[PDB]
């Protein structure tokens, strides 16, 4: 119920036991090497098996 | 209720995420102690005045 300027969706796959990494500020191999989330995030994280 | 009253010992033991949160405390109480130093100030420049 609320509009936004720009709606950006980051398409990428991921093992189950990565999955935790994946975070505000959250480190790890995927997390600081390949997508570090910024602590701002105002986003939104989906994951789907 | 910081881990320590020096800003760089937060900084480089504790992460960025939980930094904000023990900096805030800092933030928050020494603000106090401005305030509560301009308060007596404030009221001591009635006095003195």
């Amino acid at each position: 119920d609320l509009c936004f300027t720009n709606v950006y969706a980051d398409s990428f796959v991921i093992r189950g036991d990565e999955v935790r990494q994946i975070a505000p500020g959250q480190t790890g191999k995927i997390a600081d090497y390949n997508y570090k989330l910024p602590d701002d995030f105002t986003g939104c994280v989906i994951a789907w098996n | 209720g910081a881990i320590s009253s020096v800003l760089n010992d937060i900084l480089s033991r504790l992460d960025p995420p939980e930094a904000e949160v023990q900096i805030d405390r800092l933030i928050t109480g020494r603000l106090q102690s401005l305030q509560t130093y301009v308060t007596q100030q404030l009221i001591r420049a009635a006095e003195i005045r």
